[PDB]
Formats: C-alpha cells, structure tokens, sequence
C-alpha cells in the first residue's frame, strides 16, 4: 500500500545513510551508483543472473510501479480511464489521438 | 422442314474458325441447348428431374441474394476513419 511505500521510502532513506557511514563516504552525496559498488562490494555474488544479486535500491525502484489501489479512500478512481482495466495504454492512445487531430488542425536510420 | 443454314448458324469472319466456333457454342450455352443435350443423353426420372430443378432455383436464389448482401456490405470496406479509437 502506499503507507507501506513511504515506510519503505523511510527505511531506504536511513540505509542509505548508514551505507554512507559504513563506506566512510558523505552521506549527502553518496548516489545510487555508490550505493550499488558498496552492496556489490559488501555482499559480493557471482550469480549470473544481475536481477538475482543483492540489491538496495530505492523502493520506486525495488517495487512495481503498478501501484497501490489506485483509488482513494472514497474508492474515486484517480484515473478517468481506469474502468477500461489499461487506463496507462488507452490513455496514451488518447492523447496520440488528440496529437493527430491537432495535427490536421494545424495542416529510420539510429532508432527501432 | 424448316430453312436450313437459318438456325445455329454463325458465319466466319475472315477466315476466323475458331471464333465463330466459340460464339456458336456460347450461344448454344446460353440458350441451354449443350445442357439440354447432356441431360437428354440418358433418361432423367420426374423426381430426379424435379428434384434437380428445386435445387437449381434455390440455388439461384441463394447466390443472388449472397452477392446483394456482398455488394451491399462491401460500401463499408475502406479506409478506417477512426484509427486510434
């Protein structure tokens, strides 16, 4: 739930603080990519598989970005597409739609 | 009895056999009298013969109204107006 995400984003906030402490690093300025040498370091795997080595990322991360409910305590919907059950895919058909209607208003080589 | 040369005669234009062989057998075609030879052949029975001629007309009737319904569902096979939605 997002009360645990905060609980979570909370916990990874002093980890890494403590992480900094343990590398005798300032915590301020210790970025992800210190914090991930640090846990390679500390708790080294040679697990091929780089989704299976510890990690401590930030819970934005580390969870789904599916979310909680995604509605509120009134049970609302925050989306207004959220009844179709892919309001992420509709409502970016939508808004490629919208970009093609204003485009009749108005009116390949290093990428796949 | 009748005049001869008259009936199922087709004349060959310059020297065009194979032409006007073709026309005389469409119009004997379209006349029906190849089928009706080939069915005169042997003896066809009145059930068979009745039998043979419903299924021939519900046939027909089947087939004109799948192409009505064909051509009149085919206006709609063009260009999706709406794409995206």
């Amino acid at each position: 739930t997002e009360d645990f995400i905060k609980k979570q984003i909370e916990e990874f906030n002093i980890g890494k603080r403590h992480l900094a402490n343990m590398m005798g690093e300032d915590p301020e300025t210790f970025t992800q990519e210190d914090i991930d040498r640090a846990i390679a370091y500390l708790f080294p795997s040679g697990l091929f598989e780089k989704r299976a080595r510890p990690v401590m990322k930030h819970p934005e991360q580390i969870f789904p970005r599916q979310r909680a409910i995604q509605w509120g305590e009134d049970g609302r919907p925050f989306h207004y597409l959220f009844y179709t059950g892919k309001q992420s895919y509709y409502s970016l058909m939508h808004d490629v739609y919208g970009m093609l209607l204003n485009l009749e208003k108005h009116q390949v080589i290093g990428s796949r | 009895k009748h005049l001869k040369f008259i009936a199922r005669t087709v004349m060959v234009q310059e020297g065009n056999v194979e032409s006007a062989y073709r026309t005389l057998n469409r119009i004997l075609t379209m006349d029906g009298l190849i089928e009706d030879i080939k069915h005169r052949r042997y003896y066809e029975k009145p059930c068979r013969r009745r039998q043979r001629e419903s299924y021939e007309r519900c046939r027909r009737i089947y087939n004109m109204e799948m192409a009505r319904k064909i051509n009149f569902l085919m206006r709609k096979n063009r260009a999706d107006p709406w794409q995206g939605c």
